[PDB]
């Protein structure tokens, strides 16, 4: 019932920075925390065990700290190859806990405004009884943003599941896709079709919206 | 938990004079088992204060598991004693080959009459390993992820905290290092008479006296240096096990981690002692064979 | 070297089971504990539980209590999990772990992973992808970029891999990873962004592909 929160759960950070992950325990765990790095789709290495001992073979600039409730992860100098999820784990009382969310360290400087493109569901789609009203945040940063749908000024929920790129080595942004589905029977009752996103970038929502008219 | 399994029975034992004809042996992992469950079965007790009532009760079975073992290694009293006055004779011889003689025979019966009670010897073990195993399987706790370390704290406190500041109090390196002055007086001593010099009676017996003492000596080395382990792991342990919860399995392992640890810790802390003891025995009637600093 | 080498990728429906491995080599099996740690598409890590390849002693998160059962063969040096009423969330990568440093007595760090092993919970067959078009929308303000793409809907299993006009068309090619529906079949969409000045001219073909089902069905898109 030990409860690891790690705060930023997604950074920014451009190389050479210093990074600095913090992980708080519920309850005090004297220094039983590790620490975990995760490349996208990669098995975890083993960083730091022990709140502050370094694994073998580990690059130096990363170092653990902390004592308690609230321990660190620290990257002296922030690398290309460190550019990953990191984990932090107690191990303080045996069963685990799981890890606390991880953190996400991007790159940084862009702060880039997201292409909002609409797209109406397809005739071929329709006849066949499905709606599926995609949308695209084209090339944007940070990560961090939320898009919503709205059908003739009624909010929506949950009949919609969102895609998100990973991050491109080159340009290093994001792009994000929203698909509302419904059932032909949903999409031919309604007109208005709005897919409303906000993002730290865009002073105001933005919203791409059709009428069913099309035309 | 912890069996008992097959080892060749004869170097397991060992037979310590603290006195002059107060022998007696010990075998080893029998007293480490023992102790063992008698740690488990008091953790077991005391982890609630619903159930420290046992105390008595358990004290009850036991100083009779005792009684009852002493009882059955008193059935080597009249061949333990048949050793004692051999001793006596290699130890006061005031020949040799068959003193010695007399002493490896009387001691392989000695040692054979105790590999023969081995089965009722387990049966006083085991009946112990049931009261033990049978409390623990009591072990209950509140609310199995969160129980109290109370249990083991009150333990270490009474029980074990006594002996490791003793241990720490007492320079068991200046104990060791002593000891080993001692046989180089006795090497130098032997030394000494050795040489052309005619040939001066008895330095076969001396010879004995010390190769024994050596002997001790090595094995108080040994329980010497577990024992100031055992003390850093069990006071490095201890702390990690109070003042806290544990999930039951958790906890469980705990307290039949320290339940070992203990029992190892004691064992040697007690053989030591008796070993020690041993030593000056020799020292004594090894000084005696002298009569003074030179005759 | 020290190594885990796990089972191959299953597929199991709602309400199956599942049993995954964990080779040990390298090291003595039965020295140190070995972790299962799942983790959900795009979501953290989860302990699951552990065995002692030694005792066989088994401790498992309560989330899984019941559900899970872990074993092991000291033939082989092999640990086991084994899932049960699966469900659509079950669907995730299972590591396995190596408790190997032990860094305080009782306290241990997972050293060693596997590189672990996908399970999918579906209940769909091998379906083929229906490619729908995406029809061209001009950017914020008509803005010299436009967007168009191709939907390819309610497939199974994956993976899917898009392509724009025959491999020509590299730039601007964002096709999404795939969400896999209540439905039991992936959905994803790719798009790609060009001159608005290229319509009339350039043709905009996607190329589908989806091996499992040998279906590569292309689909044209234009604006309409």
């Amino acid at each position: 019932d030990i409860q690891m929160t790690q705060s930023p759960s997604s950074l920014s950070a451009s190389v050479g920075d210093r990074v600095t992950i913090t992980c708080r325990a519920s309850q005090s765990i004297s220094t039983f925390l590790n620490w975990y790095q995760q490349k996208p789709g990669r098995a975890p290495r083993l960083l730091i065990y022990d709140a502050s001992t370094l694994q073998s073979g580990v690059p130096s600039r990363f170092s653990g700290s902390g004592s308690g409730t609230d321990f660190t992860l620290t990257v002296s100098s922030l690398q290309p190859e460190d550019f990953a999820t990191y984990y932090c784990q107690q191990t303080y009382n045996i069963p685990l806990y799981t890890f606390g969310q991880g953190t996400k360290v991007d790159i940084r400087r862009t702060v880039a405004a997201p292409s909002v493109f609409i797209f109406p569901p397809s005739d071929e789609q329709l006849k066949s009884g499905t709606a599926s009203v995609v949308c695209l945040l084209n090339n944007f940063y940070p990560r961090e943003a939320k898009v919503q749908w709205k059908v003739d000024n009624a909010l929506q929920s949950g009949n919609s599941q969102e895609s998100v790129t990973e991050q491109d080595s080159k340009d290093s942004t994001y792009s994000l896709s929203s698909t509302l589905t419904l059932s032909k029977a949903d999409y031919e009752k309604h007109k208005v079709y709005a897919c409303e996103v906000t993002h730290q970038g865009l002073s105001s929502p933005v919203t791409k919206s059709f009428n069913r008219g099309e035309c | 938990f912890k069996e008992l399994s097959n080892y060749n029975i004869a170097n397991s034992i060992d037979i310590l004079q603290e006195k002059e004809g107060h022998l007696d042996f010990v075998i080893i992992p029998h007293y480490t088992f023992l102790d063992y469950y008698k740690h488990l079965s008091y953790n077991s007790i005391y982890h609630k204060s619903s159930t420290y009532g046992k105390c008595i009760a358990v004290d009850a079975f036991i100083k009779k598991i005792n009684e009852a073992y002493d009882k059955v290694k008193s059935k080597c009293n009249d061949i333990k004693n048949d050793l004692i006055a051999t001793i006596k004779k290699l130890e006061h011889p005031y020949a040799f080959k068959k003193m010695m003689d007399e002493y490896n025979t009387k001691k392989k019966k000695l040692i054979k009459c105790i590999k023969n009670h081995e089965n009722d010897f387990n049966k006083i073990c085991m009946d112990m390993k049931n009261y033990g195993t049978n409390l623990f399987e009591q072990l209950s706790c509140y609310n199995n992820n969160f129980c109290n370390t109370n249990g083991i704290r009150y333990h270490y406190d009474e029980y074990i905290h006594k002996l490791i500041l003793s241990v720490k109090s007492k320079n068991l390196n200046k104990d060791l290092s002593d000891m080993t002055n001692i046989l180089q007086q006795s090497e130098l001593l032997l030394t000494n008479l050795n040489k052309k010099m005619g040939s001066y009676i008895y330095i076969d017996t001396i010879k004995f006296i010390h190769k024994e003492m050596k002997h001790i000596f090595n094995r108080i080395e040994y329980h010497t240096k577990i024992i100031n382990d055992k003390t850093k792991i069990i006071q490095d342990k201890i702390k990690l096990n109070i003042w806290r919860t544990f999930q039951k399995d958790e906890l469980l392992k705990r307290i039949l981690d320290m339940s070992n640890e203990y029992s190892l810790f004691i064992t040697s802390d007690h053989l030591r002692q008796m070993l020690y003891n041993t030593f000056y025995s020799k020292e004594k009637h090894l000084n005696n064979i002298f009569h003074h600093l030179i005759y | 070297e020290v190594q885990l080498v796990q089972s191959g990728a299953e597929v199991k429906k709602p309400g199956a089971s599942v049993k995954v491995s964990c080779k040990a080599s390298g090291y003595t099996f039965t020295d140190y504990y070995i972790h299962w740690v799942r983790q959900a598409p795009g979501q953290g890590l989860e302990w699951m539980g552990r065995i002692n390849p030694n005792s066989g002693g088994t401790n498992y998160a309560q989330e899984f209590q019941g559900r899970v059962t872990m074993t092991r063969d000291t033939s082989i040096n092999t640990a086991y999990m084994q899932l049960t009423r699966l469900r659509s969330d079950d669907t995730a990568v299972y590591y396995c772990a190596r408790d190997g440093i032990e860094y305080s007595y009782y306290y241990y760090a997972m050293d060693v992973w596997g590189k672990g092993t996908t399970v999918t919970v579906s209940s769909a067959s091998t379906k083929g992808p229906s490619v729908f078009p995406l029809a061209p929308s001009s950017k914020s303000t008509s803005g010299g970029t436009a967007a168009l793409g191709c939907l390819v809907k309610d497939y199974f299993p994956e993976p899917v891999t898009v392509s724009w006009n025959s491999g020509a068309l590299t730039s601007g090619v964002h096709t999404f990873p795939a969400v896999l529906q209540s439905s039991g079949l992936y959905s994803l969409s790719s798009v790609v962004t060009v001159p608005s000045s290229s319509l009339g001219t350039q043709t905009y073909i996607c190329n589908v592909n989806h091996k499992p089902s040998n279906t590569k069905v292309d689909k044209k898109v234009e604006p309409k």
